[PDB]
RNA sequence: AGUAUGAAAAUGAUUAUUUUAUAAGCAAUCAUGAAUAUAUUAUAUUAUAUUAAUGAUGUACCUUUUGUAUAAUGGGUCAGCAAGUAAUUAAUAUUAGUAAAACAAUAAGUUAUAAAUAAAUAGAAUAUAUAUAAAAAAAUAUAUUAAAUAUUU
RNA sequence: UAGCCUUUAUAAAUAAUAAUUAUUAUAUAAUAUAUUAUAUAAAGAAUGGUACAGCAAUUAAUAUAUAUUAGGGAACUAGUUUUUUAAUAAUAUUAAAUCUCGAAAUAUUUAAUUAUAUAUAAUAAAGAGUCAGAUUAUGUGCGAUAAGGUAAAUAAUCUAAAGGGAAACAGCCCAGAUUAAGAUAUAAAGUUCCUAAUAAAUAAUAAGUGAAAUAAAUAUUAAAAU
RNA sequence: UAAUAUUUAAAAUCAAAUAUAUAUAUAUUUGUUAAUAGAUAAUAUACGGAUCUUAAUAAUAAGAAUUAUUUAAUUCCUUGGAAUAUUAUAUUUUAAAAUAUAAAUACUGAAUAUCUAAAUAUUAUUAUUACUAAUAAUAAUAAUAUGGUAAUAGAACAUUUAAUGAUAAUAUAUAUUAGUUAUUAAUUAAUAUAUGUAUUAAUUAAAUAGAGAA
RNA sequence: GAAAGAAUUAAAUUAAUAUAAUGGUAUAACUGUGCGAUAAUUGUAACACAAACGAGUGAAACAAGUACGUAAGUAUGGCAUAAUGAACAAAUAACACUGAUUGUAAAGGUUAUUGAUAACGAAUAAAAGUUACGCUAGGGAAGGGUAAUAUAGCGAAAGAGUAGAUAUUGUAAGCUAUGUUUGCCACCUUCGACUCAACAUUUCCUCUUGGUUGUAAAAGCUAAGAAGGGUUUGACUGUUCGUCAAUUAAAAUGUUACGUGAGUUGGGUUAAAUACGAUGUGAAUCAGUAUGGUUCCUAUCUGCUGAAGGAAA
């Protein structure tokens, strides 16, 4: 199992223990998302920031690369050389 | 002196968004919770559907998270009078309650539990 | 204050295009009609340029300040001139030359090649051996140093 | 000079930052009244004396047809009773910057583990600038629980931060502008028009109360509950 | 049920909800007044302003823009489904009735995030081009980063002088206008003025090397 | 069942601690006693705490000697935290370290010790005033805030009022409003007179009204509405003010940079002269007194008073 944990509200204005709080859970800049094993260090981390913080548990993580190409939007449109 | 135009009361949409932004935080530790009791699931020797599914669902076991779970240390949005959703204790107004809107980054902070007769 | 030349600007008059006599504020920016000008591919239902219809946005610039639209400093405009340089040294870095030597090579000298001590006739084999200082018979103890089939730092 | 900043680099380098485990008890199961495993509860290794709470000791305050110690006044024949005066004792109640016997949270903080490594720490060689700060919120001292006052503490922002909101706005609320583009999420704030965007439900108000800066004691009128 | 004297309470009590064994018990959570007066100064009314409180008879139609508690039609069960209702549309049937469909994701809102491209730097993967090729140049993919005063660091351009140095009046230099290249610069075209013509391109060396601030 | 011993438990604690306050202390650091006057000794001190540096603090261990102790051990002064002062220049001893041609010396050094800079990180061995005759560089390193005081108002009512709190009065205490006084803060660097006034209402007069054993009337007192009109001339003083005089229906209180100095004046008031009293040794000084005594401005824009030209009627 799997939490992604996404940035919902900027660190500009949090105390800076919570800011190092975030930056140690991996969370660079608002609307980060991360994918984080569920141990309950993790999760006790989480609930330091929960009011910063959107959480929800996965089956599966994913790596970046994914999560860009899910992004993605629809190039309504195919290509032909001629 | 320096006119800093901040009312006493909040708007309706503003009490509005204080409500969602009080489920939206109950719900992450929820959240926490179940992905907790999964992990538990999981460690113990079943799938994720049938964690899922389970009837007796593990409760956390650090400190901080149970002390979350407790209403009577930190109430729902749905449990929370409308007293305290808006107001907070303090020490020196008049009536000794005060909007929360004014406490500073109340947007981030998080707090429920006014004292029981204050 | 040389001689030529001079479509450099500020500044004046005048003419053209355009806007302007019910409209109010750093005079711009963005939106956006209309009018005019030019264009040897405007084929046009064209393109550029100019122009304060009209709408929105928009407290000059510097200085000094906790902080300036400030009714704090400074400037009438334009043109020209107006401010981190040199010498003699020292320490660090980078790159180049040479290298257990380097520079200079007339001889000197400078730095490196051995650490230490106020100074003195003292001074180097994994360290637990050794060197110097205080101490001492000699060790210990403290500080810094040197020391690991080979080719010295 | 230290603090805060920068450049270059070093490594038998993860030391850095964040959290977790660490304790106590209950229930169940298994081994020898003990130990382990699983679950659950408990503000949950160690450090502490602020709030709160308390009146113990210390320092203060109150009340007794209560008790004792003496005194003043009084009756009858020095003894006696009552009316007390003060002190001490008893019982009850109270408070405090320099009282804390109870006692939080936040905090300091430890080893291992997990997460942060395009990351943090340490060290080495070089450089700086800064040493009249401001406001907001919280807990204070000074002031008169005056000041856009003053002095420090904690956090943020401003300083050095443009953008959206707060009518206008350094310091508030959100959010950090490499350059565009403008489809989709949105933050704080809003949605009759000015002005981008709105529809509902249940009550209350009749004063324009009120509608982004709440003016007090008190009085009148009504409404509920007993 | 009238009059009667307080109180403005969910502590207690009752009701409802959630968590534990569970039709009960335990523990937690939530639910208890409103007007008016009091009310007040000097350039001008001062919610920012307009303005906002609703009504039969009638509108394919308004009904707070205040205060309090809420929702994103209303109700139930556990984001979903169902029912109910509403609106809109279509079709059939006699302006109605029946059937089907859709709507129920409120919306605005930043230079936030994503998407969409572009630039730069770094980390990790590539592709092409050319004999520290373990390199350089360019192009991709993924990621992270790109506000900034004092300040530190790195890289460029303009101007002028010295070293080296082709070329040419169809050339050059300077100017104006319109283009072009992610553009303090240079270049293209037309135009005007020089000038038998660069201290010209480029690499070095240097500077009386850049001005709205005295 | 008794005696004795060993004790143990409770209370220990404000007694005592060389000395303030705090923390500690009976397992005693507190007290008594034997021995001893020795650890109130000598070289190296790692490592910590603290910390800008200079400094400070605790201290294991190594070595040399000493004291007490049967021994274990304990002692590098004091139960802990204050009890202090750099370098430089002098001075005294030890050291055998250099000895400016050599040898001696002198002089310097090493080690140990001495006296102070209290403005206590100490400018020199050595240092006070005044300037209104002053000058240079700079900085600002009445308004705004507040409302303690002031004024004004309310709520409650002790008490006055020939009786009776509430006609009229209204202690001390309460709750407010104003920013007209005396202050506080440090964002920011002139009083009067004349002229002309504009605005406010908490109304002095005039208009309407309620209360008034204290409205018989007339005069009043007090309160509500009301800002239309009006609200003074002299002697004194620089005065605003104030004391009088004469009037008046009344001679209200403010705000306007305590309105108005690019509109006037300049008597007061902060310069140069001089004098008096006071203070100072004196130059000089003053919450003193007195005579004299210095700024100017043609109006660019706003605004206002008038007067035209253009214009869309
Ligand atoms: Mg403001
Ligand atoms: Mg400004
Ligand atoms: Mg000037
Ligand atoms: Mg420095
Ligand atoms: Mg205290
Ligand atoms: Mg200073
Ligand atoms: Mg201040
Ligand atoms: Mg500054
Ligand atoms: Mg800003
Ligand atoms: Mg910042
Ligand atoms: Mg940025
Ligand atoms: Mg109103
Ligand atoms: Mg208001
Ligand atoms: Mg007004
Ligand atoms: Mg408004
Ligand atoms: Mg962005
Ligand atoms: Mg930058
Ligand atoms: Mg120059
Ligand atoms: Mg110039
Ligand atoms: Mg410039
Ligand atoms: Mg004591
Ligand atoms: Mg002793
Ligand atoms: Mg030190
Ligand atoms: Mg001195
Ligand atoms: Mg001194
Ligand atoms: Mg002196
Ligand atoms: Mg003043
Ligand atoms: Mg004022
Ligand atoms: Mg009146
Ligand atoms: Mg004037
Ligand atoms: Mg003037
Ligand atoms: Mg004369």
């Amino acid at each position: 199992v799997f939490y992604k944990v996404t940035l919902s509200r900027s660190l500009i204005g949090v105390p800076h223990t919570t800011k190092s709080i975030v930056k140690s859970l991996g969370l660079g800049k608002r609307g980060s998302i991360v994918y984080k094993k569920v141990n309950p260090a993790i999760a006790g981390s989480l609930a330091k920031v929960k009011e910063l913080v959107k959480v929800e548990v996965t089956e599966h993580e994913l790596t970046p690369s994914q999560q860009r190409e899910l992004r993605k939007s629809n190039p309504g449109f195919i290509v032909e050389k001629r | 002196g320096l006119l800093w135009k901040i009312p006493w009361r909040m708007s309706t949409h503003q009490k509005t968004r204080q409500r969602e932004r009080l489920r939206n935080v109950d719900q992450v530790i929820k959240q926490l919770t179940l992905g907790l009791h999964v992990q538990r699931c999981q460690d113990k020797g079943l799938t994720y559907q049938e964690a899922m599914e389970s009837k007796k669902k593990y409760k956390p076991r650090s400190k901080s998270l149970r002390l979350l779970n407790k209403p009577s240390v930190f109430p729902k949005e749905n449990q929370m009078s409308s007293k305290d959703k808006y107001w907070t204790f303090d020490k020196k107004a008049v009536g000794y309650r005060k909007g929360i809107h004014k406490v500073p980054k109340w947007t981030k902070i998080s707090i429920r539990k006014a004292p029981k007769f204050f």
